[PDB]
DNA sequence: GTAGATCATGGA
DNA sequence: CATGATCTAC
């Protein structure tokens, strides 16, 4: 794998966590009912990354999803690569390389 | 004694058309040894002793007498008309195949009136499925195969000529005097049993019809002829391929490519595992200029070599894949070709992926759904194909993975609509095509790709492989992953 | 016995056509002996073509070349009239693109002095001494050369495609041509062996000869 | 002693749809074939620049044998035996007679045949083509057939080969005319009434030299298709710097210097002692001098 | 003598969809491909541009042999047989009648190209949807727009003209282009020019093709391109030769070393009309008319 | 008497 | 259009 495939792999990774986080944050919110709907927060998701329509707006919405997952781990093993790619690439790529991690989540059983 | 006239595959001034036209010497020599068993029975005491790979013809008296019998006993004709090679086995053979091989000689080989002199159209009236269909096809009183033994002979001595024989476009295919006001010297020259062996040239060849598919088939019937010239490796394995040939139905000569003829040539073939299976064939491409052409024209010639794998996916291919449907208007039965099938034999002939040109050959070239409805009629053999395939399954992976993602899709407006509001799959998946037309660059096509993905709400192919998948769209080209989601469309079970 | 001479051929496309293509422009894969043969006599400046009969000539394929189909306004002499539209005929040329071989040049069955390996070695050596007319050309007179020159057994010390006299082959090269019609022109039938051999094999090597 | 220019030239960038193949439908297919790498790229027949140099010849005076009716779009020959000392299109471009096709000798005496003094390779596109058409809709509710055609473009650059005996030549002064319109090509045979590409050249690679062999063919790539970059090809500069093609016999202009001159070394270069000039008629004057010194055509 | 007049000439900034090709199911896309540095413009066709000049010829009073029916939506033959004697649009656009004398062809004097933007293609959309409750399969839909400005290069060969005094009404209908086909009730794109870059030479050869650039991917900026400023410097392209005329003339005069330059001694003027007059001017003494 | 040019000759 | 029978001129 080249350097460009593993910093787009572990960007996929931070934003899996990041959607983990903010996830266990709605289920700690609404444990009330039989349970907290998954497939309303994913198309909640969706719908707010499509709203974004230039690269300011996208990726203040990018960096404000990645603080509110949390620790990020993966974010924390890699602060420059991650962070040159996120500032560097064009907002676009990073939308889809956001809901291709989107649609490649596991919520955790 | 000294043969008079010795013909071996293994000489080294022959051509493809020469070995061709000894291959079809063996076999009409081989069926008139059948018919008249004792050489008195035959004109001028003609006998013959064949071999793997050799040809000798002995006989007594005038040359003139027994070569004007061979010739004539060769090439026939029946009370209908109909050209008759005894080489082939005409009481197995029907009369819709016999007619049809009979207009491919008259449109490839005997392009000419100078070589055919024409009868009346004979109107014939044959019964399918409770219709007659009026076949109507042009009967002869007389070609130039049947006459050739006086230019193989001298006029005087009426003796095998001991020179070359100037040969013209009907016996050698391409063989065209390029300039006309050079008519006496610039003809090809060849030495008369060559001349013998390209006499016999049409026996073994095949005839196929090309359909384009950008014209609709009910619009205009097939022009375009394709004549599959196969190399010869051994007068008895051709002689056997050939008389198994004779087997295949004649709306399987419908073609719509031409390594689609190449492949149904050698299609009913037996593999041997143990043997190493390797043959060779050309496809030449006869086609009229212009409307108002008066005869066909050599356009291309192609050569395809074909393998044990090559051979076993087209079989596969024809197994599993929709055959040829059989259209029966009045008077006239349109045959409606594959066009997957038919791509799938060129993309094999051509060595590259059986899916390389899906998409700008069935869905941009589609004019009302006609090619893309029989995709969801050779369904089962795109999922056969994508389960046999050599290797790739990283997109087949990508398969699954789009084919959840539809699932999901349809599902969330099929729970949205009710019974009766609920639209047939037929509507949302022309939307989705349309919606993968509309990509033109990596950046949309991509997009549009990852927000289908993820309206389709959980993808456990997709989960199960994150990284693969991942890399894949990131890498791949967006064409290929667009030919490879019609494909996924296509073989999607409801 | 000296050494046979070798020359690195490069030319970006070429059409050795096939003696009985006449309706269409089929190309040989390989070129045939003769066309290399009359491409060493316009070499070396030499118009009489029964001048180094005798020469033989091995032919290495450096790679296998892709073969491409060209629309073409051919004319032809077939009315008096040079304005007549009859003179002008559409048809398909196959060409051949990025042909690089090897040809190995023996002259030891040559009975004339100097012989085609020493006049070629000559005009290598001093080109300022070389009287021909036109430019060199493999094919057709617009196909031009783009690389020739003198090399040794491992140019590309890789693996060669050789082309080997054999009896049971596909291809069908001429020898010697017969540009009238075909009663002169020499066949013989070869394959295309893969060896990486830098030397020529026996079988490949073929004599061009008269066809008496 | 024998005298040869051998040259490469480019073409500016812009959208092309020159030769045409056989039509497919609606489609007119630009007619194309493989190259290096394998990659399929648009070609221009060599006749198609051979008649775009005939047609140059016939209209600046020039007399020409085989002059082009522009009325009836047919060719006329005013002479039926050809004269190359008299004809510069004969003396060029070489002719061919019904004799020479029935016969083995160039002689039947009058010459059967001339080979033409100007040989040219087909011009080759500088980027891989990829599938680009164009709807052709005439205007009008009346909509019968012969309407919704599709044309195929190529917006990329094209470069030939070509290479001329000088010596060859019946007239010696003829192949000053021949350079001028080479440089001053007026249009290869196309659908200039839709896209209109000018084939003059933008960068050159001349070589004026005695020897039978110049391995300056293609010198001109940058592949990465969509783009216009083109600089040179790493294996001439390779074979300049191994020695052979000598620099003393190179004449190299166009846009190309610019590219040359920003390279590093290049001051020290072996490429650096060949005639470079930014300017087209600069070179094109001084290679002419140079033609006229070797020739005696002062 | 044989004069050729070449030009380049820049239109102004807008909302663009002249050139919709086989739509896509509901969304309408406009032509579009790739071109410089790989990334995808818009092209608008030739054809539309030689349509614009019919057009105008038509409705200048000019003697046209096609006319165009506004109210009919058709096209009409005066005569049967092309005279490019007679006719403007014969003599200059050419014609040929292919069905089963008189030439039955003619190679037309006006050789143009593609129009091509001048800025790549974002991607933008424009949803359309009919008014009223009542909604059916044809209620809503897309059409592709595009913001930017089209450049597009013609060649006139002024000695392939019947009559010479023709090439006047073409330059004054390039100038005074009319609508360009296209969506004129939704997107309506003036095509006159704004910026021009012209060659009144007797050489055959033309270097100042697309020779247009932008400052910025997504901006208007259009200015003129380094290689052809370049060629100007180095003396390729005669100064005297060359007329320039539009808003790129602010940027040219802005220029350091200007004045000093080549470029300056070449005939530039701001007002169009100006540069237009002297240009015609020139052509009819060195045509003789 | 023979070679070059010309003309006929082909559908469902 | 390709090719041979025929017309025709030397």
């Amino acid at each position: 794998n080249s350097e460009e495939d593993k910093q787009y792999l572990i960007f996929i990774k931070v934003f899996q966590q990041a959607m983990k986080g903010n996830f266990a944050k709605i289920y700690a919110k609404t444990e009330e009912g039989k349970d907290p709907p998954i497939k309303k927060k994913v198309e909640r998701l969706r719908a707010e990354l499509n709203y974004c329509y230039d690269e300011l707006s996208f990726k203040e919405y990018l960096s404000d999803f990645l603080v509110r997952g949390g620790l990020n781990k993966y974010f924390n093993e890699h602060q420059e690569e991650i962070a040159l790619l996120i500032k560097k690439s064009p907002w676009q790529e990073i939308r889809i390389w956001s809901l291709l991690a989107i649609a490649s989540y596991k919520p955790k059983d | 004694t000294q043969p008079k006239i010795s013909l071996s595959l293994h000489a080294a001034d022959t051509t493809i058309m020469h070995r061709v036209g000894m291959t079809g010497l063996y076999m009409t020599l081989k069926r008139l040894e059948k018919q008249y068993p004792l050489s008195r029975q035959r004109g001028g005491h003609i006998s013959w002793f064949l071999t793997a790979d050799t040809i000798e013809l002995f006989w007594e008296g005038s040359d003139f007498i027994a070569l004007s019998w061979l010739i004539n006993e060769s090439f026939q004709l029946d009370d209908t008309g109909l050209i008759h090679l005894v080489g082939l086995d005409n009481d197995r053979i029907d009369l819709r195949q016999k007619i049809h091989i009979h207009e491919g000689i008259c449109g490839v080989f005997l392009r000419l009136n100078k070589f055919y002199q024409a009868g009346e159209i004979i109107n014939t009236e044959l019964r399918f499925e409770e219709k007659q269909v009026e076949y109507q096809y042009k009967s002869l009183t007389w070609y130039a195969h049947q006459t050739f033994a006086e230019k193989l002979c001298e006029a005087d001595t009426q003796q095998l000529r001991h020179d070359y024989i100037q040969i013209t476009s009907w016996l050698y295919l391409g063989g065209i005097v390029r300039h006309a006001r050079t008519q006496n010297t610039t003809k090809l020259e060849e030495k008369p049993e060559y001349a013998l062996a390209l006499l016999f040239v049409p026996v073994v060849c095949h005839y196929c019809l090309l359909h384009i598919p950008s014209e609709d088939l009910k619009e205009r019937k097939p022009h375009r002829y394709l004549v599959v010239i196969p190399e010869i490796k051994d007068f008895e394995d051709a002689s056997q391929r050939r008389w198994r040939l004779q087997q295949l139905e004649t709306k399987q000569f419908h073609v719509s490519s031409l390594g689609e003829a190449g492949l149904l040539y050698y299609s009913l073939d037996d593999i041997q595992p143990e043997v190493a299976y390797y043959q060779a064939c050309q496809v030449w491409l006869y086609e009229k200029t212009n409307k108002a052409s008066r005869q066909r024209t050599l356009m291309s010639i192609e050569e395809i070599k074909i393998d044990k794998n090559i051979l076993i996916t087209y079989q596969q291919v024809q197994k599993y894949f929709k055959t040829n449907y059989q259209i029966i208007k009045y008077k006239q039965i349109f045959i409606k070709v594959n066009p997957i099938r038919s791509l799938i034999a060129d993309n094999l002939v051509k060595g590259i992926h059986w899916w390389s040109n899906f998409w700008e050959k069935l869905v941009i070239e589609d004019s009302k759904e006609y090619l893309f409805n029989q995709l969801f009629s050779n369904r089962e053999g795109f999922i056969i194909m994508a389960e046999n395939s050599e290797e790739d399954k990283q997109y087949l992976i990508f398969i699954k993975v789009f084919q959840q993602a539809m699932k999901g899709n349809f599902a969330k407006i099929y729970a949205k609509t009710e019974e009766g509001k609920d639209p047939p799959i037929k509507k949302k998946v022309e939307r989705l095509r349309a919606e993968l037309n509309y990509c033109y660059d990596e950046l949309s096509f991509k997009e549009y790709l990852s927000d289908f993905l993820v309206r389709g709400g959980l993808n456990k192919y997709f989960n199960e492989h994150q990284e693969e998948i991942a890399l894949l769209i990131k890498k791949s080209p967006w064409q290929e992953i667009r030919i490879w989601s019609l494909l996924a469309i296509a073989s999607y079970k409801p | 016995m000296i050494a046979p001479l070798i020359l690195y051929l490069d030319v970006p496309f070429t059409t050795f056509r096939e003696s009985h293509a006449r309706e269409m422009g089929k190309t040989y894969p390989v070129p045939p002996p003769a066309t290399v043969y009359g491409m060493l006599l316009s070499l070396v400046g030499e118009t009489n073509v029964y001048r180094h009969c005798g020469v033989e000539l091995a032919i290495a394929m450096l790679s296998s070349p892709k073969k491409s189909r060209i629309l073409r306004q051919m004319r032809r002499f077939k009315n008096a009239d040079f304005s007549h539209p009859e003179n002008v005929i559409p048809c398909y040329q196959e060409i051949l693109s990025n042909l690089k071989c090897l040809i190995w040049v023996r002259s030891d069955e040559e009975k004339i002095q100097p012989s085609l390996r020493e006049r070629i070695q000559l005009a290598f050596d001093h080109p300022e001494l070389v009287r021909r007319f036109g430019c060199l050309f493999l094919g057709e007179s617009d196909q031009l050369i783009k690389t020739i020159k003198l090399a040794r057994e491992d140019y590309l010390e890789g693996v060669r495609q050789w082309a080997i006299r054999d009896n049971r082959g596909r291809l069908t090269l001429p020898y010697w041509v017969d540009h009238v019609g075909s009663r002169n022109t020499r066949f013989l039938r070869y394959r295309i062996e893969e060896m990486d051999r830098l030397s020529p094999p026996d079988l490949a090597w073929t004599m061009v000869q008269s066809p008496i | 002693p024998n005298y040869y220019l051998y040259g490469t030239v480019l073409t500016r960038y812009g959208l092309a749809s020159l030769n045409h193949d056989i039509r497919r439908g609606n489609k007119t297919i630009l007619q194309k074939g493989y190259w290096n790498n394998g990659k399929i790229h648009s070609f221009v027949g060599s006749s198609a620049i051979r008649w775009a140099l005939r047609f140059y010849l016939q209209k600046q005076g020039y007399l020409v044998n085989r002059v082009w009716d522009e009325e009836e779009h047919i060719n006329r020959l005013t002479s039926e035996d050809f004269d190359p000392e008299k004809f510069y299109d004969d003396d060029i471009f070489g002719f061919a007679l019904l004799e020479s096709a029935e016969t083995e000798e160039d002689t039947s005496s009058t010459p059967n045949q001339r080979m033409g003094a100007l040989g040219m390779n087909m011009a080759v596109s500088l980027t891989p083509y990829d599938g680009a058409v164009k709807l052709g809709a005439k205007s009008g509710r009346e909509k019968d057939s012969t309407s919704l055609h599709f044309t195929e473009y190529h917006a990329t650059r094209y470069q030939y080969y070509f290479g001329i005996d000088a010596t060859h030549l019946k007239d010696f002064s003829r192949i000053l005319p021949m350079i001028d319109g080479i440089m001053n090509l007026p249009k290869v045979g196309g659908s200039s009434n839709i896209f209109n590409y000018p084939f003059c050249p933008d960068s050159l690679v001349f070589q004026w030299t005695n020897h039978f062999a110049s391995y300056i063919s293609y010198c001109f790539e940058y592949c990465d298709p969509k783009s216009k970059e083109a600089k040179l090809s790493q294996e001439f500069i390779d074979e300049v710097e191994c020695g052979q093609i000598d620099p003393s016999k190179l004449w190299i202009g166009g846009t190309i210097v610019k590219d040359l001159q920003q390279l590093d070394n290049f001051e020290s270069s072996p490429l650096n002692k060949a005639h470079i000039y930014r300017n087209r008629n600069e070179m094109i004057e001084a290679l002419k001098t140079v033609i006229k010194r070797d020739l005696g055509l002062e």
